[PDB]
RNA sequence: GGUUUGGCACCUCGAUGUCGGCUCGUCGCAUCCUGGGGCUGAAGAAGGUCCCAAGGGUUGGGCUGUUCGCCCAUUAAAGCG
RNA sequence: CUACGCAAUGGUCGUCAGCGUAGGGUUAGGCGGGACCUAAGGUGAAGCCGAAAGGCGUAGCCGAAGGGCAGCCGGUUAAUAUUCCGGCCCUUCCCGCAGGUGCGAUGGGGGGACGCUCUAGGCUAGGGGGACCGGAGCCAUGGACGAGCCCGGCCAGAAGCGCAGGGUGGGAGGUAGGCAAAUCCGCCUCCCAACAAGCUCUGCGUGGUGGGGAAGCCCGUACGGGUGACAACCCCCCGAAGCCAGGGAGCCAAGAAAAGCCUCUAAGCACAACCUGCGGGAACCCGUACCGCAAACCGACACAGGUGGGCGGGUGCAAGAGCACUCAGGCGCGCGGGAGAACCCUCGCCAAGGAACUCUGCAAGUUGGCCCCGUAACUUCGGGAGAAGGGGUGCUCCCUGGGGUGAUGAGCCCCGGGGAGCCGCAGUGAACAGGCUCUGGCGACUGUUUACCAAAAACACAGCUCUCUGCGAACUCGUAAGAGGAGGUAUAGGGAGCGACGCUUGCCCGGUGCCGGAAGGUCAAGGGGAGGGGUGCAAGCCCCGAACCGAAGCCCCGGUGAACGGCGGCCGUAACUAUAACGGUCCUAAGGUAGCGAAAUUCCUUGUCGGGUAAGUUCCGACCUGCACGAAAAGCGUAACGACCGGAGCGCUGUCUCGGCGAGGGACCCGGUGAAAUUGAACUGGCCGUGAAGAUGCGGCCUACCCGUGGCAGGACGAAAAGACCCCGUGGA
RNA sequence: CUGGCCAGGGUGAAGCUGGGGUGAGACCCAGUGGAGGCCCGAACCGGUGGGGGAUGCAAACCCCUCGGAUGAGCUGGGGCU
RNA sequence: UGGAGCCAUGGGGGAAUCUGGGCGGACCACCGCCUAAGGCUAAGUACUCCGGGUGACCGAUAGCGCACCAGUACCGUGAGGG
RNA sequence: CGCGGGGUGGAGCAGCCUGGUAGCUCGUCGGGCUCAUAACCCGAAGGUCGUCGGUUCAAAUCCGGCCCCCGCAACCA
RNA sequence: AGUAAAAAUGUA
RNA sequence: AGCCUACGGGCAGGCGCCGAGGGUAGGGCCCGUGACUGGGGCGAAGUCGUAACAAGGUAGCUGUACCGGAAGGUGCGGCUGGA
RNA sequence: GUGAAAUGCGCAGAUACCGGGAGGAACGCCGAUGGCGAAGGCAGCCACCUGGUCCACCCGUGACGCUGAGGCGCGAAAGCGUG
C-alpha cells in the first residue's frame, strides 16, 4: 500500500527548510534550541 | 423556449436545457472587455467560510458596464446577445458609437441592431438608462442603482424588475423584484425594461451533476450529522430535531428574523 | 434424585469463551424397542399394569438459529438423562 | 566500470555480488533548468489592523510537466554522449561594411488564446505480403534442385522543387473611444475583391550527399572483431489515437495568465537609432554514472504490497491494449537432495440420486463468443431484452454480388450470397467467455461511506415546502484590519426538512418556539430629591434616602403546523345470536381523516383463514381486538435500477446420501542455515475421596521397565491480553 | 492552479434530408446523424461473496469471484485549510 | 465589598499655584506629615557559559545524556527522542 | 407480584384534600300538549358511597386488611 | 312598505 | 454388398424431402373454481333520521368539485320540468 | 349582525366623515317579450386584425346542389398541469 512518507525535495527544503524556519518566530526557537543543544543538523539535510 | 429531452436515460428524463436561441451570433466572449481572468475559490484566508462549493466547469468572467451615466448621450448599437457563465442573465455586447464597446446585462425586447442610449434625455424604451426620477410612474425597469453614482445594484437575476410605484421629495418609490416598497434616490439611474431569460427559473437541472457542473457540492443535512456537528444531529434511529429548526451554528431557522435592528438603511423601505 | 426456575455468593474478573449445530463419543437406568416374567376387568389376536433386564439397537424429510415442538413418510422402536 | 578479495552482509553455498580495498568513469550556444513569462499561491513598496509576538495587503517581486526558445543521422568507450567525433542544419549576442526607414517604451493596440464530444481530406509512424533485388549456404528421415528453405531488402538530409493543409480581404475619407499622446486599434461612410486569388506559415514527399547494412561461416572466456557480399536497398497492401493544427460540425456546463513576437506613436534623438544583407568575432552557470513497477524508490528485510509518462512486434480468435503461443529483449523467482504416510493447501474425475446438505445452493457446478430465427406481464413507451426458448458454427471444391487501391483490366486488401461434398464423441474442437424465471421488502435511479470486521434500507441526489436576506445583504472566519458571500443582487445568496415521478398530505395555537401589538403591568443604570443622619461655634464638608420620570426582556394581546409537538374514556341499543349504523355521559387545546395495516412496526403469536409443500414458526393473499401505522422525523403507490434482505420453481452439481481415486505444494527422511510465544522449580499416571467448593503434587486403592519418533487435541481451570460485561472509585473523558 | 489518461464492441436521442399529410399545421414514415451521471468489457479506479493467510510474502496480503469504467471519472506536478 | 483608605487607571465630569494641593484606613473638626502630575544617580543585591580552589561527592548500571570522535549512532515527515 | 389512580341512585361524572351538608346530566314513574308517539312543558320517586375492621363524639370523607377496574414499570448479562 | 323563522313521525 | 436379364435394364437394398404423430418452449381465446372484498335485487319483522312530492316547511333538478352515519349539505355555472 | 341573538370588531381609539395612495375584479344608466353567433356562448370606451349576415342592381359562372358513417375543429361551469 502507499505509506506514509513519499520522499519530495521541494517539499522537504520548502517545509523544513532552514529559510522557512526563520520566517517564524516559532521556527526560529527551533533553530535557537538546536543549536543551544549542540545539534550537528539545525535543518534536515537534504541535497 | 426550455429544451426537454425524451428520456431515454434517468436523470435526463426531466432534464430540461434552456433555449439558446436569444444569444446566437456570438457565443465566444469579447477577448476586449471579459478577457479578465475570474477567481474561482470557496473561501476566505484559510477556511471555509460557505459550506458546499466547489469543483465545476471553468470559468472566464465578463466585466460588464453596471453604472451607465459614464458614456451620457453617445449612443450605441446593440451589436449581439451572449451567453454570459456568471449569471442567470444573458448579456448583450453593444458597440458605442466612441468605437468604444462594453457589456449591459441584456434586458428582455433588445434586439440586435436596435441603438440604445442613456441620459437623462434618452427615449423612454428598453435598453436605456435615466435618472429614475426622468421616468414614467408605472414603466418597469431593471438594473437599478441604489445610491446616486454607486454602481446598479437591484433587479439583475433573468426576468426580475422594479416598477416605479411614484415620486415623493428627491426620491421615488420603487417595488422591488423581492415585493418590498423602497424609496430610491432620483438621480439613481436604472435601465428601461425587465431583465429578460425570464425562462431560467424554469430549467429542470436534472441529474446531481449538473448541479455539481455549477459549482454546488452536495448538502448533506442537520440531523444526519452527530452531536458534535449539527444540532439536529444524534438520535438512535432516524428522529425529529429535538425543537426548534436550528442552524448548525445554533440560530433558529424558521422565522427568526435577521436584519439588523436600528440600521439607518430602514426608513427608507416599507415591505 | 440433583436434569428445571431459583436461593446463597465459596474458587475463578493479571479472563474458567456463555446458545444451537457438526464430529467424536462415553456413562446412568427412573427401559422406547428387542429377551424373561407376575397379575389382568388375560377367550384368541391385541393391549393394560408391575417385575427382571441395557447386550445391542433407537430412521429420512418440512418449518424455525433454535433446544423443544408441530407436521410428512416410515419403524421393532423412533427412550429419558 | 575495472583489478585484487570473502570476515561479515546474502535466509544454503559462494571463487560470485548491489559486499570489502583501490583506480578509473558523468564533457552540451542547440537536451533540461537558470542570466525569459505568468498560474494557484507565497512575499510584499504604499496602506489598514493588532497588548508584544504579529495579521491583512496595491504595485512589484518570487512561483511551472503551462507559455516561449536554436539538433538531426551515424561512429566510437571497460564505463559518457542530440554532450566527444564525422556529415549535414540552425540560434543568439558584439564589431565592421553596404543598402534601407521617423528610428524610439517600463505606455497604446493586435497577437499569444485555449472547453467537451464527434469528426473530413491527405500524410508519416508502424506493420504485412512480393513471382522482383542482394547473400553466405541447405536437400536431412520416405518425398521435393522447387515460383524451394533460410536471411536482409532502410536511415538523415539545407536550398530548390512538387503534394497536402493552416492562417489571412485590399482602398480612401472622416473619428467625440482605447484614462488619445499615435499613421495603430476600435467604431461609422463608400470605388473596389471574393463560399478565391495573392502573400505568408507549418507538415509530408523529393532532394547535392553522408551513413547504415542479416542469416550462416572463421576467431572467440569475457565483450566483441573480420566476415559482408563492390550486398541489395525495389514493388504493392494495411494504416494511426500521431502530423498538416489555430481544420470542421455539434453541444452547454461556455472553456488561464504573462512575456516572446507584429504594429502605434511619447519623451528623447536624428553625424542618432532601429531594419534587411554580408563578413569577422563572442556564446557563461547547473544536471548528465548507475537503479528506475524495482534487490538500487516508499514499506526495519535482496519484503508475493505501493509508484506518474512514452514505446510495447507477429499469428489466430468478429473487435481489442482481451486470450493462447511467440520476436527482440529478459528471466527459471539465492537452500538443495529423496521418499511417495495420515493431515492441510490448490487442482482433476466419479456409479445411482440430484439440495436430501445447510442458518443459506455457502462453495462449486450449469450457462457462456458470434450469426440467425424468436421473445411475456408491466411500462413513465425509453425500457422490460442478452427476457425466455431454439437453430447455426470446422474443412473441401464450384458458382456468384458489392466496396477500397489501382486505371474503369490486373494482382492486393474489405464486407457478403447460393450449391454440392469431407471427418471426428465433439467445429467460438485449446484460451478468454451470463445460468434462468416467478414473487415480496427497502431505496426511485449513476453516485458516497466506516483507510484496517458494517457498502446498506445508511449519506448524497435532481425535485417539493418552510424560513432569512434590499446589498456596506443575511450568513461564515477573524480581536481587528480584512476576506468569503459575490466582482453575485430576490428567476439571487444563506439556513432547515423532505427526498425522481403519481395520487395526496387532514384536525388541534392550551403549553413551547418564532412573527405582529407606539396601550397598559413589571423593570437596571441613570435623572429626581420629599425627608433623615455624621460631624463642626459655624458658614460648610460629608453620608444615606420616599414620590415621580427611566430601555430591552418578561407579562398581557393576537397570529402561526412542510414550526417543537398533540390528535380521548365509560355505559346502552337492531327479527336467533352476533355486531352496533344510532344514543347517553365525563374529559380535551383538539380527540388520528385518506390511505395502509400480525408490517424493517403485532406483545399475546407459529393469531385466523386461502395459496404454495408429502409436510411450510419463513414466504405470498386475505381478515383487522393496530400491546405499539398514518401523511414532508411525509402517507399509499410506482416502470426502471440494485455485489441490498426474503420466498419459490426450472437448470446443474461432491452441498449432500457417502465416500473413492488421481495430481501438484508442504507434511515425512538426509545435507546446509536455524527462530518464537512461553518458562517458580520438576523425579509431571488412573480411579474413588479429600481439600478455598473441578489435584500428577493430600488419603486410600489401581496401574506403571528406561528413552524417543509420527500423529490427535480431553486435561495441565493450557497461551495471549493486570475482563470490553458487572460493581466499586466522593477516577477521566 | 497547471498537465495527463480512458482497448474494442453495443444501443441509436435531438437535429438535419427526402417522402406522406393539411387550408396551413400537429404529426407520420424512411435515410442521415451520433446524443447519454446509456449498455458489454481491458487499462485505470474499487473491494461484493468465498477460500487461503493469522510469530503472514504482508502491522490489511494472495487467488477465485464481483462493482464503476465520458463521469458526481481516474491521475502527476505546484498550492491552501 | 468589607466601615475600605492608600497607590495605579479604562470611562465621564473637571480645578487651584502656598489663603495652593496630597496623607495620617470611611467621614467631619482638631493637631501633625509631605510637596504629585519631568528626568538621572554609583555602592551593598542576583546568576554562573567561562577560569581557579576545595570536598566524611560518584568511581564506568555511579558520576553530566557523553571519562571513549555524543547531542553522535540510531528513531521520527517534523518539532523532538536518544 | 412492584410503585399509583379508581369503585358514590339504572348509565356517565362531582362531593374526599379543608371529616358533621350526597351535587349534575340522561334515564325511570305520574299528569299535560297531540288523533297519536317522539320532542316540548309540570310534578315526583331513586344512592349499603366495593368489603371487613380501626380512629373519633360522628367516616362516602381519615387509618390500615383483603376484592376486583384502569395505568406505568419489570433493565446489564 | 305584502321576498322571509325554526316544529319530526306515523297503514294490523 | 446381393437377386432375375434379353448387359440397355429391372429388383432387393442404402440416403435424402415431405410427413401422421410425440416432445420442449413461449403466446392468444374461452370455461370452471378461489380465502376475502365490491356493489346490485327482492325483502309481509327490525334501528336512524326525513331528503324528494303542496315554499314539503332552505324551489327542485342538474354537470362538476368538495364534505358528511345516511338521505344529503355547500360551492361554480346551467334548466324550468318553479314563482 | 339576526327572528331574536351570539361569535366577531373597538378605549392599543373601531363604526360614521374627509384627504391621499395601492391593487384586483366586474362594467350601473343606455337595456328591451332587443341584437350577434353554428353551438357553447358574447355588454364601459378606443384602435388594429377578422368571421358570418342582410338589402338593392340583374352585371358574371352555368346544376358547380343537399345530406353526411368515419375523420377533423369548436365546445358553460367545475377540475387538472406549469408560471
Ligand atoms: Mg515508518
Ligand atoms: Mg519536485
Ligand atoms: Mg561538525
Ligand atoms: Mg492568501
Ligand atoms: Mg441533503
Ligand atoms: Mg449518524
Ligand atoms: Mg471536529
Ligand atoms: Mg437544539
Ligand atoms: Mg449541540
Ligand atoms: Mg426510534
Ligand atoms: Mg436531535
Ligand atoms: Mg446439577
Ligand atoms: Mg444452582
Ligand atoms: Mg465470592
Ligand atoms: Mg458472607
Ligand atoms: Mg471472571
Ligand atoms: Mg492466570
Ligand atoms: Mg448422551
Ligand atoms: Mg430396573
Ligand atoms: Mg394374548
Ligand atoms: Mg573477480
Ligand atoms: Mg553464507
Ligand atoms: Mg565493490
Ligand atoms: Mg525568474
Ligand atoms: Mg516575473
Ligand atoms: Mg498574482
Ligand atoms: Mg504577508
Ligand atoms: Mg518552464
Ligand atoms: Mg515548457
Ligand atoms: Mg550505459
Ligand atoms: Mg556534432
Ligand atoms: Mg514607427
Ligand atoms: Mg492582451
Ligand atoms: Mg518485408
Ligand atoms: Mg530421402
Ligand atoms: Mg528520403
Ligand atoms: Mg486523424
Ligand atoms: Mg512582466
Ligand atoms: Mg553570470
Ligand atoms: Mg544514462
Ligand atoms: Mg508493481
Ligand atoms: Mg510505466
Ligand atoms: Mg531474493
Ligand atoms: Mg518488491
Ligand atoms: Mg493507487
Ligand atoms: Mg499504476
Ligand atoms: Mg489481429
Ligand atoms: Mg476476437
Ligand atoms: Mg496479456
Ligand atoms: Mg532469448
Ligand atoms: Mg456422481
Ligand atoms: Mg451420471
Ligand atoms: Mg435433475
Ligand atoms: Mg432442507
Ligand atoms: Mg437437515
Ligand atoms: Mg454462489
Ligand atoms: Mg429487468
Ligand atoms: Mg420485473
Ligand atoms: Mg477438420
Ligand atoms: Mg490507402
Ligand atoms: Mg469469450
Ligand atoms: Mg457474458
Ligand atoms: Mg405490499
Ligand atoms: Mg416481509
Ligand atoms: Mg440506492
Ligand atoms: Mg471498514
Ligand atoms: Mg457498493
Ligand atoms: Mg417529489
Ligand atoms: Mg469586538
Ligand atoms: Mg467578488
Ligand atoms: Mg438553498
Ligand atoms: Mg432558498
Ligand atoms: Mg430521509
Ligand atoms: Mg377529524
Ligand atoms: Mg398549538
Ligand atoms: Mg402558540
Ligand atoms: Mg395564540
Ligand atoms: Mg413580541
Ligand atoms: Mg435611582
Ligand atoms: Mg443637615
Ligand atoms: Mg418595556
Ligand atoms: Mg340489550
Ligand atoms: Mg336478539
Ligand atoms: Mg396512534
Ligand atoms: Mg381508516
Ligand atoms: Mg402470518
Ligand atoms: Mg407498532
Ligand atoms: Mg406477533
Ligand atoms: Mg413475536
Ligand atoms: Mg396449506
Ligand atoms: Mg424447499
Ligand atoms: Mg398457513
Ligand atoms: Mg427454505
Ligand atoms: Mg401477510
Ligand atoms: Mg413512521
Ligand atoms: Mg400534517
Ligand atoms: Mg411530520
Ligand atoms: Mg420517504
Ligand atoms: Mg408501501
Ligand atoms: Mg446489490
Ligand atoms: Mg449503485
Ligand atoms: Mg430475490
Ligand atoms: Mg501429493
Ligand atoms: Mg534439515
Ligand atoms: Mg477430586
Ligand atoms: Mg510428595
Ligand atoms: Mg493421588
Ligand atoms: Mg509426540
Ligand atoms: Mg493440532
Ligand atoms: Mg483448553
Ligand atoms: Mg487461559
Ligand atoms: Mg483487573
Ligand atoms: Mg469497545
Ligand atoms: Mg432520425
Ligand atoms: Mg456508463
Ligand atoms: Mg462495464
Ligand atoms: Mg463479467
Ligand atoms: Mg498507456
Ligand atoms: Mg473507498
Ligand atoms: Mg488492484
Ligand atoms: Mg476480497
Ligand atoms: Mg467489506
Ligand atoms: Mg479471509
Ligand atoms: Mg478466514
Ligand atoms: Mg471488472
Ligand atoms: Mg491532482
Ligand atoms: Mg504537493
Ligand atoms: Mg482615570
Ligand atoms: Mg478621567
Ligand atoms: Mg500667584
Ligand atoms: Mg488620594
Ligand atoms: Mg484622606
Ligand atoms: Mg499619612
Ligand atoms: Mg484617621
Ligand atoms: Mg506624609
Ligand atoms: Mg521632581
Ligand atoms: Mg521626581
Ligand atoms: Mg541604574
Ligand atoms: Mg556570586
Ligand atoms: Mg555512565
Ligand atoms: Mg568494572
Ligand atoms: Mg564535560
Ligand atoms: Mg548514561
Ligand atoms: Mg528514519
Ligand atoms: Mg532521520
Ligand atoms: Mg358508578
Ligand atoms: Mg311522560
Ligand atoms: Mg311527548
Ligand atoms: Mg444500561
Ligand atoms: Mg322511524
Ligand atoms: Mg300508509
Ligand atoms: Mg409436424
Ligand atoms: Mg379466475
Ligand atoms: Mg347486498
Ligand atoms: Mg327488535
Ligand atoms: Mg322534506
Ligand atoms: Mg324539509
Ligand atoms: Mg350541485
Ligand atoms: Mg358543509
Ligand atoms: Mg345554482
Ligand atoms: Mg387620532
Ligand atoms: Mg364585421
Ligand atoms: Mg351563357
Ligand atoms: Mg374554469
Ligand atoms: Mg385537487
Ligand atoms: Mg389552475
Ligand atoms: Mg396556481
Amino acid at each position: 500500500m502507499k505509506r506514509t512518507w513519499q520522499p519530495n525535495r521541494r517539499k522537504r527544503a520548502k517545509t523544513h527548510g532552514f529559510r522557512a524556519r526563520m520566517r517564524t518566530p516559532g521556527g526560529r526557537k527551533v533553530l535557537k534550541r538546536r543549536r543551544q543543544k549542540g545539534r550537528w543538523r539545525l535543518t534536515p539535510a537534504v541535497r | 423556449a426550455v429544451k426537454k429531452f425524451k428520456p431515454y436515460t434517468p436523470s435526463r428524463r426531466f432534464m430540461t436545457v434552456a433555449d439558446f436561441s436569444e444569444i446566437t451570433k456570438t457565443e465566444p466572449e469579447k477577448s476586449l472587455v471579459k478577457p479578465l481572468k475570474k477567481t474561482g475559490g470557496r473561501n476566505n484566508q484559510g477556511r471555509i467560510t460557505v459550506r458546499f462549493r466547489g469543483g465545476g466547469h471553468k470559468r472566464l468572467y465578463r466585466i460588464i458596464d453596471f453604472k451607465r451615466w459614464d458614456k451620457v448621450g453617445i449612443p450605441a448599437k446593440v451589436a449581439a446577445i451572449e451567453y454570459d457563465p456568471n449569471r442567470s442573465a444573458r448579456i448583450a455586447l453593444l458597440h458605442y458609437v466612441d468605437g468604444e464597446k462594453r457589456y449591459i446585462i441584456a434586458p428582455d425586447g433588445l434586439q440586435v441592431g436596435q441603438q440604445v442610449v442613456a441620459g437623462p434625455d434618452a427615449p423612454i424604451q428598453v435598453g436605456n438608462a435615466l435618472p429614475l426620477r426622468f421616468i414614467p410612474v408605472g414603466t418597469v425597469v431593471h438594473a437599478v442603482e441604489l445610491e446616486p453614482k454607486k454602481g446598479a445594484k437591484l433587479a439583475r437575476a433573468a426576468g426580475t424588475s422594479a416598477q416605479i410605484q411614484g415620486r415623493e421629495g428627491d426620491y421615488v418609490i420603487l417595488r422591488l423584484p423581492s415585493g418590498e416598497l423602497r424609496k430610491v434616490h432620483g438621480e439613481c439611474y436604472a435601465t428601461v425594461g425587465a431583465v429578460g431569460n425570464a425562462d431560467h427559473k424554469n430549467i429542470v437541472l436534472g441529474k446531481a451533476g449538473r448541479s455539481r457542473w455549477l459549482g454546488r457540492r452536495p448538502h448533506v443535512r442537520g440531523a444526519a450529522m452527530n452531536p458534535v456537528d449539527h444540532p439536529h444531529g444524534g438520535g438512535e434511529g432516524r428522529a425529529p430535531r429535538g425543537r426548534p429548526p436550528a442552524s448548525p451554528w445554533g440560530w433558529q431557522t424558521k422565522g427568526l428574523k435577521t436584519r439588523k435592528r436600528r440600521k439607518p438603511s430602514s426608513r427608507f423601505i416599507i415591505a
